[PDB]
């Protein structure tokens, strides 16, 4: 706690916070856990005008060497007064974000900075990769019923999902193209993508080093219950650099790329905080290891 | 439009 | 439509009004992008490649220069969890439009990427670390921190961390535990009470447009009005303001600054979408002009 | 809240 060189931002109850904290302890580095979730009520943060004047529970933390950013963060208070509650959350979150922005400015290697949030915007992240020579699904974010009917008339079998996440993907069928609900794009835009058929592959990239590429297939084992099987795989070096270009162009140090397979893969999303324990166990592959490696590197 | 939201 | 100069805001906005009428006075009709009417009365379509941006069928892949003025009740009281998600979907689409343009090479006059460096607890640190004078400040939820700050600094003020309320002066009743201990609900910004003259410096593309002193005069019973009159600043200060605008990453900027007890300036804040109409008049400065000229210069 | 005007 007096050695704030490596900071893990997140709750000690979070599994990945535990995994990274332990995997670092095993290498002789006891990280500082910045439990943001408990900030205003049971922790103090104080900022001076000088960038270095950052104080957490009285202790100064001007510039960590590296930060693993898992999360920054009884809400019936919203059901009471939404406006006050929103402004208060904004005060909270502004202070925390300022802490992390100051660390990045001072020179801390934040593993996925909160700046990349801009370049993670789905409709922009895709266009970013696409206009850089990367394969992506024929996509379409719209609020026009007619626009999507031409999208359908062109690409045929396709699906729809939320623009910013918040619901599981649903296959677009003809009853959705009905004037009953296709007019409801009036209330909010929707993402429509072509229906890719090949396999789901996930590629971890940590500081311009493809750590692995894992296949995720499913086996149906019970009534409406299926389980994933992860398989360590090797990838064309062309794509083991095509990926690295995506990570560096979006601005992520540690990323989990999501590709889906024609018979050749296309990039769907880069994840600014992908989990790993699921894959770490379903294919006995190591990701926490290289993450801790990259973290302890910045201390030298 | 998306029900699950 | 000639989508080389786009003005994002509502035609009812007096500022987009000024900018559009100035651009017209110079041989360009902008495409006003009234984004209030996004969900309902307007269609936007984005494809996988960045050029495929369509507003009402008409595509707008790459303007020369954007002037961003804004990007934008009971539906909340009823169901709040879905209202927020709906607003976020609309907002994400609009922001993707703006980011795509900037990535093409559009001169977005103040991009939304600035909203990062805009946050006061980081912007003041940026300016302070670059050697520019900022006021002594403390952003905190720590009553002991506030007590030490008040003792160190003297007269203080407190304002929200991200704005939203009139700043008030710190009094002893505020340091009483009754009030002070409410800092556990959300943090607060405390600052030294600067006691000088309000000054505002306008900067477009690393050129200082003018510097205006803002005073107030009592015209009616408990009613004041602002008098905004021009002053001259040294080339020293002019270069500092240009550097501050560049540090925060803004093209059009109205810098709020202020003398203190010493008659020397402190940068208070840099606005990412400052107004200018109330300033141009009595000062006989023209800001709308230089802004429109800078816009046309990108075409 | 502390800022009573929010």
């Amino acid at each position: 706690n007096l050695d704030t060189s490596i900071v893990v931002v997140g709750s000690p109850d979070d599994l990945h916070v535990q995994s990274v904290t332990e995997g670092l302890r095993a290498r002789g580095h006891e990280p500082y856990v910045f439990d943001t979730q408990r900030f205003p009520e049971e922790m103090t943060v104080s900022l001076g005008e000088q960038g270095a004047s950052i104080f957490v529970d009285g202790q100064q933390i001007a510039r960590p060497a590296a930060v693993y950013l898992r999360s920054l963060y009884a809400d019936k208070a919203m059901q009471d007064n939404w406006r006050r509650t929103l402004l208060a959350f904004r005060e909270r979150s502004t202070l925390m974000s300022a802490v992390l922005l100051r660390w990045e400015e001072a020179g801390t290697a934040v593993y996925n900075s909160p700046r990349a949030s801009a370049n993670i915007t789905k409709p922009f992240q895709l266009a970013l990769l696409r206009d850089a020579g990367l394969p992506v699904p024929r996509s379409l974010w719209t609020n026009d019923p007619e626009a999507v009917r031409r999208f359908h008339a062109e690409v045929g079998d396709c699906i729809y999902k939320p623009v910013a996440g918040g619901a599981r993907t649903r296959k677009l069928e003809a009853k959705d193209l009905e004037a009953d609900r296709i007019e409801r794009l009036s209330a909010a835009p929707v993402c429509f993508q072509e229906l890719l058929t090949g396999d789901d592959v996930r590629v971890y990239v940590i500081d311009d080093q493809v750590i692995c590429a894992l296949r995720i297939v499913t086996d149906e084992i019970d009534f409406r219950q299926a389980e994933e099987r992860i398989e360590a795989i090797e990838i064309s070096d062309e794509v083991k650099d095509q990926c690295v270009r995506a990570a560096k162009l979006v601005g992520l140090r540690y990323t989990g790329m999501d590709i889906k397979a024609d018979g050749n893969y296309r990039v769907l999303e880069l994840n600014a905080s992908a989990m790993f324990r699921g894959f770490e166990g379903r294919a006995n592959v190591d990701i926490c290891g290289p993450l801790c490696d990259a973290l302890i590197a910045q201390t030298k | 439009f998306i029900e699950d939201l």
